[PDB]
């Protein structure tokens, strides 16, 4: 044949992949934490989304720390030969470094583990792709006037909101970060790559969006998403 | 508007 | 005129900005550092590369903690009015959200603080890049056989190895992070977008490097880095 | 190699 070149994941199997959505809204009344109103628009939201990008969908509503933990062990452990891709999206209360179950938190790392390069090895060299919607922190932006492949490889982290911060959630529209995301998958699935659309999204969030609170404290304040990436190539969500 |  | 798009950073400016270089090589024998074997192969490819890219650049060695701190509040302090975007680039000893002066420790949110939406004003709205050659941990990878803005936003954290994780460096070579961002930098600068090129950067480290050690616990291991971007927008080095 |  002719020249070929190499900077593109191959997203051509028969099957884009699992797109595993666990939505945390109810939580056992013993942890303490608030019931997380309009998380239901953003499952619902990503679910139509991803859907549209012909990945197998599956949802999960209130899961305990246990569940999750053997969800991503059981799920890890199926046969991916046929699958391009990976996606998990966990939307609940957290920390930095921190998913909760509705009874308790998970390690993130816990949970990633389970996908890494030596752990899952028909999805060895694929992207696996987890967007976090959960706070990472106590921190409040008050803006400005305008062998031979690393097992943690091909890994990439969405993170609704910077290190250390909170992450934003409006109780009638879903959260800011899941709003943006499903819009910019929305328009520019089909024609950008994943980075750039992720940097849309971080527009979309650092400047349509702003808090509105009785509360002085929380009031007025602004987030930025946090786009960590591992890829090692390029990932478009068509091919040709 | 609420935090997570 | 006609129909005008926004996704990309305005970087023809007179300037296209600073790139301060921290290069510490040699640590007082109090902290117990070792030298930094090859870190000047490192500071002197960085320096050639980003005088290619017009960056006003400004190499210091063998700082204390103290002078590292008192020099970003400086360069923070300059009126930036002129320039496209800032760059800093730091190699030493590392911990998880840590960077060594010679005498002791230094708080990375230290350091990017000063350049804060609301810290820095003429840096506002333009592109902050941090470029991190340092440990983030003492993990080893086994690899596997193939107000209207927020203040974080406009943030790029280039680091050289993922969380919680050594970061490989060749007292001959230079590191690896370093050595292939500086490669793609070359290749790449003028074709690219930078997610690209330091998607680019991550597979080279990924692939081509491997350690090698008399130590069985060091040797025959891996590294990926990780790009932590709160951009907003696209950032070519060039412009039309 | 070495490690920083």
């Amino acid at each position: 044949s002719g020249i070929s070149l190499d900077n593109s994941y191959k997203m051509d199997y028969p099957e884009m992949g699992l797109c595993i959505i666990i939505n945390n809204k109810n939580f056992h009344k013993s942890t303490g934490m608030t019931s997380r109103s309009g998380t239901d628009v953003d499952a619902a939201n990503l679910r139509e989304t991803f859907r549209n990008l012909k990945y197998e969908v599956r949802n999960k509503n209130d899961l305990t720390r246990e569940e999750i933990v053997e969800l991503m062990r059981d799920v890890s452990k199926e046969d991916h030969s046929k699958r391009s891709s990976f996606v998990c999206v966990l939307l609940s209360h957290g920390e930095e470094g921190i998913i909760f179950g509705t009874n308790g938190p998970v390690d993130l790392k816990k949970i990633v583990n389970f996908f890494r390069g030596d752990r899952c090895r028909s999805l060895t060299g694929k992207p696996k792709l987890f967007i976090i919607q959960a706070c990472r922190g106590t921190e409040l932006d008050c803006g400005i006037e305008t062998h031979k492949i690393p097992v943690e490889a091909d890994f990439l982290y969405a993170y609704s909101t910077a290190p250390g911060y909170y992450s934003w959630r409006n109780s009638k529209d879903g959260s800011w970060f899941i709003q943006s995301l499903c819009a910019m998958l929305k328009q520019y699935a089909d024609k950008l790559e994943f980075m750039h659309i992720l940097t849309r999204v971080n527009r979309k969030v650092a400047t349509e969006f702003e808090s509105f609170s009785f509360d002085a404290t929380f009031h007025a304040k602004k987030q930025i998403p946090c786009i960590v990436s591992m890829l090692t190539k390029e990932l478009y969500f068509y091919h040709l | 508007d609420e935090v997570d």
